[PDB]
């Protein structure tokens, strides 16, 4: 029954497969065990902060319809997907339906 | 971009009955040492359902 | 100097450990998992280190129980 | 009443332990008379220390 | 007062300690001071033995120590008797059936 | 990202000086360093040197780590195999093979070693990776892969 | 150490470096740079501005520190005779004890009043802000002033 | 090395730091020699 | 009220070593192979033992 | 078009209704998508009524069950109405789930139709 | 402390903290054409560090999952004999511990350089997260404001003349 | 309890003939557990009259970690010295 979860297995190890040989001098990096120990320390820090430090709140606006369908404006810099302009129009129309 | 990654939370909620029957089967086999057939029919019927 | 606490091995690391008598003094009035495990460990250690066969076989039967 | 009884059981065990710590040297309840020796050992050390000072002088 | 008097006390103790150091080594002084500090720490620990709060902390420590007692069974088909027979090597030679006893 | 002045193609004297510099730099390669002739060779060699430097430091720290992890961690860890959680001294629990632990503390010492040697090596490796410095070879922007030519290293005449 | 004099290291903003400026605001960076330059390299300022800054620093940090150190040293002179009896007097010993105590208390008090009042003087003084706006030093000016201050300290050690 | 890094922390460059570090080392050595001579005398 | 012993406590504890030595002498007074001159003077470790 | 992620807000009832009525009646929507939403509406409606009716029948039987029939009126009523509540909830939930799954399929078809999803192209 | 504070995959306590789930979701809403070659380099270094990290996280969580699975079975260690129950409970519990780990933010220099950089790449990334990932940006804006970062894209911006685009969670002014 | 087969099979009185004369076959008397060798090498040479049993025992098995650590200090210091020598030269 665990069988159909193989895409995660490919997601983890294919990235290891696409690492070239060290002496081909593409980047000249071997960061396996270094990252192992560094991430062990980093996870200690992260868990400690999550338990005994400031934690961002998860409260949000959960009643207003389509509140988080944010359309482009000077507050978003217009660097989005090109064809999302249609979406903006839709959002505009929706926000005029709920006044 | 077709990674075909499925959510682990949904998978975990999917996994409950199989682990349940595994644990119930182990309890049934361990308690067979000091239990009778009619007293274990509860576990057998639960695993069947 | 340095060899006193770097080369001179501690006594406990060499000799066999003795029975911890603190853990068998005040036992709960129950046949619980703790007491049963204590009895099992006592008899297993005895049969592992005793040259006496009658007590060893008695402890073997009690260990099966 | 159950909460008070549980609290008193904990208090009773704590007080028994506290009296055992501060009076173990008097009795031979502990096997091999260990803690008593320890306290006696302490006295020896103390005595030695004072004698040491005098000897230095 | 209470400052010049303490300075005089420190100076007198300093003169005595100089006399001590003149007829002694650094190693001996270090050993004596370390032993005295160990004695002082033991004295403090003994002094705070009968306190209910310290005893409660020690009781919690003891209770957490003996909380997790684990049983290790023998999961081979030989079980207890096979293991028992495996532990007989040192005592086989001290048994009557191993005594030299020639038929003829 | 400006550009520099491109000199005119070299004359025969400049070509001869370049050839002399290249051959002199060729003569400097130790015979035990097996790097093939290529554009990146010198760069690779430099990289290799730095890598080797790091390697030495690492191993020193590794050895040092072993020492520092001897009495501080692993021996006190082995103090935990004297008695079980029930207070009874350590005894052998066999998995499949009923080995005869006839010697004095064969079972206790072997279990302690089985759980201490991996711990010793792991703590030593952690110490080595924590305390050695990889800064000399680290290149965040990968700017050190540029091709260096042998005639640029040596000045002739 | 005993060989050199290090009373200038932790006083008069000598400890300000680029780390103090990287995180500062533009106005705060200007104030810090001006304070360091005025305390360490007064030659970069006009003489009138030098006089104004010296007057503003003296009544707040320099002379106040001197007075606080003097008071703390006087605290250590409750009894000047110290060790003294009718049979024997110890003038040299008492002088040595005074020269060992009073300078120490002076140093402690001076360092304390610099540790308390210098940040507030830098951050909450109108003269410093006005002169910083008047001069408007840059990071290059701060780098040059840092070099000049280190070289002047080296020269003073040499002489 | 350590003195080089210390003096580079203050506004300086590696080439300029060498001369100042040499001067400071010479001064410290002279002070140490003077202290040794004073100890020998007294 | 304290783990530190008093003079009254130490008076009882000082008798323990001599009492143990005398118990050994009383149990083994028949043995002609037993030498008590070793018990005549003891060190701190021997007294604790 | 919708934000994606764990921290994002799930579709609310008002948003689902607005999207359903958008897909049903708006232009810019091909006939196939609208037909999908219509077929969602037609087939889902059976399950709410079926669940309510089956719960009513089962509760009528349960009100006279061998132990329930001899309970005091308050306990008897609660135990009798439990099957009705369970089956009514099942019917309503199944209707909502079927209708919304088909409607969300239609919404995905509309989004792909007008190219309103990044990392999706022919 | 450590001798490798220069490493880009390293970080201190007060660096920007992003969980692996947040990092992957953020990657899902960006385009490489809009980033300068330096920003692409930052993202590639982060990619290699993060691929190693996501490989290693289950190894980090394995001791805790092992202990919890042992405590669920009971107080009996049937080594080589309770492996079936132990590893069924492991295949259940290790995903839960990895869930807690992967939802835990971890600080990194690359995290604090990608988000908080003052050049055009940082503004692009911040605005892209602000618009396409409103919840991720809600948490991230709270974290950045708590760390004395002052950006226009933050919801907690007292100098702005436009109203915030999300709910501003309570915080100490 | 036997360690050697020649002692085990020399004079055995628990044979099936006798045990059948009593007809009480206890489980603890299984022949699977009666004899077991010492797990230390033991071969035979020719002595002066007969075979002589020689035991080949090379190393102990009860070594603890402290012995390993103390016997490794010179090797670790040699590694440190060689690495520092390589760095300097
Ligand atoms: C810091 C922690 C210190 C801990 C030890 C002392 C306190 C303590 O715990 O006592 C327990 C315990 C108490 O037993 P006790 O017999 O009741 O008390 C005896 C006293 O403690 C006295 O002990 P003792 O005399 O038997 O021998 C130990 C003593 C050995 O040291 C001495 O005896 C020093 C005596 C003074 C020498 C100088 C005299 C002249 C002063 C002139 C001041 C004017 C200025 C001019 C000079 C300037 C110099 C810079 O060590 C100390 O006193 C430790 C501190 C030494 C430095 C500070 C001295 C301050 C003097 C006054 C200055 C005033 C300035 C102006 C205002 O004492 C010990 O265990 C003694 C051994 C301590 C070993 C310490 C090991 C290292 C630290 C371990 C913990 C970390
Ligand atoms: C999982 C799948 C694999 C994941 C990793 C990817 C594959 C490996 C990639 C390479 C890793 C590697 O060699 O890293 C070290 C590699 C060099 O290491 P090294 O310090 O030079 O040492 C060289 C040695 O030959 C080699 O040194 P080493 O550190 O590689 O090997 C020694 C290390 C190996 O450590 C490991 O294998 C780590 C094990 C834990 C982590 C496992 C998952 C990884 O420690 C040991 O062998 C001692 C035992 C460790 C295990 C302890 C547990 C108990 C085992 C024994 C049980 C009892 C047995 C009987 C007695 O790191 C670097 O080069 C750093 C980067 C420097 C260049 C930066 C360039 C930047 C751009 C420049 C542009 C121009
Ligand atoms: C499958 C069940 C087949 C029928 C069965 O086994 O009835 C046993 C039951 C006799 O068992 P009992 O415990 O010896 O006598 C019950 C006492 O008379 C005491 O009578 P009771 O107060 O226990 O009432 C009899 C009981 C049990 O009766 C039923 O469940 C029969 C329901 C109709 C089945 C067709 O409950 C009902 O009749 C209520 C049924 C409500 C709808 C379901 O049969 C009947 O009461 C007559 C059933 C006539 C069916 C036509
Ligand atoms: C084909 C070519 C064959 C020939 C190639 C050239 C020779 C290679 C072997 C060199 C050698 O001396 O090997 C003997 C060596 C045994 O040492 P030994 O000199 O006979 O022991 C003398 C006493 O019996 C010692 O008995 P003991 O119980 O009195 O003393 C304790 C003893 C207990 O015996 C053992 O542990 C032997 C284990 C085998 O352990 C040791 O002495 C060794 C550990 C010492 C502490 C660690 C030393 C530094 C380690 C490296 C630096 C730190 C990392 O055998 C092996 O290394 C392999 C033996 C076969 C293993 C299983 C193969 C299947
Ligand atoms: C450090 C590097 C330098 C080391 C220098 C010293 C080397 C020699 C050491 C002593 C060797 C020796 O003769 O030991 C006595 C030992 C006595 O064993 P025994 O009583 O006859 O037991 C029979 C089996 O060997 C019993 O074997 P077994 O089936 O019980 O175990 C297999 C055996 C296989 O070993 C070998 O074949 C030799 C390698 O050991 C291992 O595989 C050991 C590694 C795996 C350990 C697994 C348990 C711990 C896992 C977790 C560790 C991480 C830390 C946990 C922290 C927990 C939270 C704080 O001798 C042998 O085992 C004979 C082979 C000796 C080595 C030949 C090469
Ligand atoms: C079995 C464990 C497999 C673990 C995952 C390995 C992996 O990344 O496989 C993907 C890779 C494939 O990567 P891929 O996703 O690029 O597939 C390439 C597919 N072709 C060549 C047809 C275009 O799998 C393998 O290389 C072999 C997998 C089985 C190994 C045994
Ligand atoms: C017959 C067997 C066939 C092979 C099956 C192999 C399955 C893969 C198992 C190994 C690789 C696991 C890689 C997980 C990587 C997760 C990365 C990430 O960011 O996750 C965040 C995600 C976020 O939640 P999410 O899973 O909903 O993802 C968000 C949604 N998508 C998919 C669109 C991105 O997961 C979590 O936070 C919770 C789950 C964490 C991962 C748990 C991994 C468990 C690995 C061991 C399982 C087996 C133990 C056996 C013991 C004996």
């Amino acid at each position: 029954s665990w069988a159909y979860m193989y895409p995660w297995l490919k997601f983890i190890f294919r990235k290891y497969l696409d690492v070239p040989y060290y002496w081909f001098y593409l980047n000249g990096r071997e960061l396996g065990i270094r990252v192992f120990f560094t991430d062990l320390k980093l996870f200690f820090y992260g868990i400690t902060n999550r338990l005994f430090d400031f934690n961002p709140s998860s409260i949000k606006f959960e009643k207003y319809p389509f509140y988080y369908w944010i359309n482009s404006s000077q507050l978003t810099e217009f660097n989005q997907y090109r064809k999302f302009v249609i979406r903006d129009s839709i959002i505009y129309s929706l926000n005029n339906y709920i006044i | 971009y077709k990674t075909h990654l499925f959510s682990w939370r949904w998978f975990l909620i999917k996994l409950l009955p199989s682990v349940s029957i595994i644990l119930l089967g182990y309890y049934l086999q361990l308690t067979l040492k000091w239990n009778l057939f009619n007293k274990q029919n509860t576990i057998v019927l639960l695993i069947t359902l | 100097m340095i060899w006193k606490y770097l080369q001179r091995t501690n006594r406990g690391n060499i000799i066999q450990a003795g029975l911890q008598h603190r853990k068998f003094e005040n036992l709960p009035f129950k046949q619980n998992f703790d007491n049963l495990t204590k009895a099992y460990d006592l008899r297993m250690w005895y049969i592992s280190n005793s040259p006496h066969e009658a007590k060893n076989l008695e402890y073997v039967n009690e260990l099966e129980a | 009443m159950a909460i008070r009884n549980f609290v008193f059981k904990i208090s009773n065990q704590i007080q028994n332990l506290a009296a055992k710590r501060s009076l173990a040297y008097l009795n031979q309840i502990d096997s091999q008379s260990v803690p008593s020796r320890a306290t006696i050992n302490m006295k020896d050390q103390v005595t030695q220390m004072q004698r040491e000072i005098d000897n230095m002088a | 007062h209470l400052y010049t008097t303490e300075l005089l006390i420190e100076l007198i103790l300093f003169k005595y300690k100089l006399i001590i150091l003149k007829f002694s080594s650094i190693k001996y002084i270090l050993n004596f001071n370390v032993r005295k500090f160990i004695l002082f720490n033991l004295f403090l620990i003994n002094n705070y033995k009968a306190y209910k709060i310290n005893t409660f902390f020690l009781y919690i420590y003891i209770y957490l120590n003996n909380l997790n007692i684990i049983w290790y069974p023998i999961f081979k088909a030989y079980s207890i008797f096979g293991y028992y027979k495996s532990t007989r090597l040192n005592f086989i030679d001290t048994k009557n059936e191993n005594i030299k006893r020639i038929k003829y | 990202g400006f550009e520099t002045v491109v000199p005119a193609p070299p004359t025969r004297d400049d070509e001869l000086r370049m050839i002399k510099a290249t051959e002199e730099q060729f003569l400097q390669q130790p015979r035990y360093k097996l790097y093939m002739n290529e554009a990146h060779r010198i760069a690779k060699m430099n990289h290799g040197d730095r890598h080797n430097n790091i390697r030495a430091h690492f191993w020193s720290n590794f050895a040092l780590g072993l020492l520092i992890t001897g009495p501080i961690f692993i021996i006190p860890f082995g103090k935990a195999f004297r008695n079980l959680r029930s207070g009874v001294p350590y005894y052998f629990r066999p998995k499949y093979v009923f080995t005869q632990k006839n010697q004095y503390n064969q079972d206790r010492n072997w279990g302690a070693m089985k759980k201490q040697i991996p711990l010793w090596l792991g703590l030593s490796t952690a110490y080595a990776y924590w305390f050695t410095d990889f800064s000399i070879n680290d290149d965040e922007w990968l700017e050190k892969g540029k091709v260096i030519y042998p005639h640029q290293t040596i000045k002739v005449l | 150490f005993l060989f050199y004099n290090q009373q200038h290291k932790t006083r008069n903003g000598y400890f300000i470096n680029h780390d103090n400026l990287m995180l500062a605001s533009l106005e705060e960076r200007k104030k810090l740079i001006f304070y360091f330059i005025a305390n360490q390299v007064p030659e970069k300022l006009d003489p009138v501005d030098r006089v104004k800054f010296n007057e503003e620093l003296s009544d707040n940090l320099s002379t106040k520190a001197r007075l606080i150190g003097s008071l703390t040293g006087l605290i250590g002179l409750v009894g000047f005779p110290y060790i003294s009896t009718r049979i024997y007097s110890r003038p040299v010993l008492n002088i040595g004890l005074s020269l060992l105590i009073c300078p120490f208390l002076y140093y402690v008090g001076n360092q304390l009043t610099y540790s308390v009042w210098e940040p507030k003087f830098i951050a909450n003084n109108n003269t410093v802000c006005e002169l910083s706006k008047k001069y408007n030093f840059t990071v290059f000016d701060f780098a040059q002033a840092k070099k000049e201050a280190h070289l002047k300290a080296l020269r003073t050690e040499l002489v | 090395g350590s003195c080089l890094l210390i003096f580079i922390q203050l506004v300086f460059s590696g080439i300029v730091v060498l001369l100042l570090d040499d001067m400071l080392n010479k001064g410290y050595g002279l002070g140490s020699g003077i202290s040794l001579f004073i100890a020998t005398n007294i | 009220n304290s783990g530190n012993a008093l003079h009254s406590e130490y008076g009882y504890l000082e008798l323990l070593s001599n009492e143990s030595v005398q118990l050994y002498k009383d149990y083994y007074e028949s043995d002609a192979e037993e030498d008590f001159k070793v018990f005549e003077n003891l060190s701190s470790k021997e007294k604790l033992v | 078009m919708e934000p994606f992620g764990t921290d994002e807000r799930n579709w609310t009832h008002e948003e689902k209704d607005i999207i359903t009525r958008f897909l049903k009646y708006d232009k810019h929507v091909n006939l196939k998508t609208a037909e999908m939403v219509y077929s969602a509406e037609v087939e889902s409606a059976y399950f709410g009524k079926a669940g309510a009716l089956a719960g009513g029948v089962i509760s009528a039987l349960f009100f006279n069950f061998p132990i329930v029939r001899n309970l005091p009126i308050i306990r008897r009523s609660v135990i009798g109405v439990l099957p009705f509540l369970y089956c009514y909830t099942w019917g309503k939930n199944t209707q909502e789930e079927l209708r919304w799954l088909k409607t969300f399929a239609a919404y995905q078809r509309f989004v792909v139709y007008h190219g309103q999803h990044c990392k999706l192209w022919v | 402390m450590d001798n490798n504070y220069h490493f880009w995959g390293n970080g201190d306590r007060q660096d920007v903290s992003l969980s692996y789930e947040d990092y992957y979701s953020i990657l899902d809403c960006l385009l490489d054409e809009k980033l300068s070659p330096q920003g692409l380099m930052k993202f590639k270094n982060l990619h290699e560090v993060s691929m190693y990290g996501v490989s290693y996280v289950p190894l980090y969580c394995f001791p805790v999952a092992y202990g919890i699975s042992h405590m669920l079975t009971g107080k009996v260690r049937r080594g080589h004999s309770g492996y079936r129950n132990l590893f069924s409970l492991m295949s259940v519990v290790l995903p839960f511990t990895c869930w807690y780990a992967y939802t835990t933010p971890i600080p990194r220099r690359l995290y604090t350089e990608i988000i908080c950089s003052n050049n055009a790449d940082g503004a692009y990334v911040r605005n892209r997260i602000k618009q396409q990932k409103p919840g991720i940006w809600r948490k991230l804006s709270q974290q950045l404001y708590n760390k004395n970062f002052r950006f226009p894209e933050l919801n907690q911006d007292l100098t702005a003349t436009e109203f915030p685009l999300d709910y501003v969670a309570p915080h100490k002014f | 309890m036997f360690r050697w087969l020649f002692l085990y099979w020399y004079n055995s009185t628990d044979t099936p003939s006798a045990i059948a004369k009593v007809n009480l076959w206890s489980y603890i008397n299984l022949r699977l557990f009666k004899a077991r060798l010492s797990s230390s090498i033991a071969y035979y040479i020719l002595g002066l009259n007969n075979l002589e049993l020689k035991k080949l025992k090379i190393f102990y098995k009860n070594t603890y970690f402290d012995y390993i650590y103390l016997k490794s200090i010179p090797c670790l210091f040699l590694i440190i010295f060689f690495t520092n020598l390589y760095l300097f030269l």
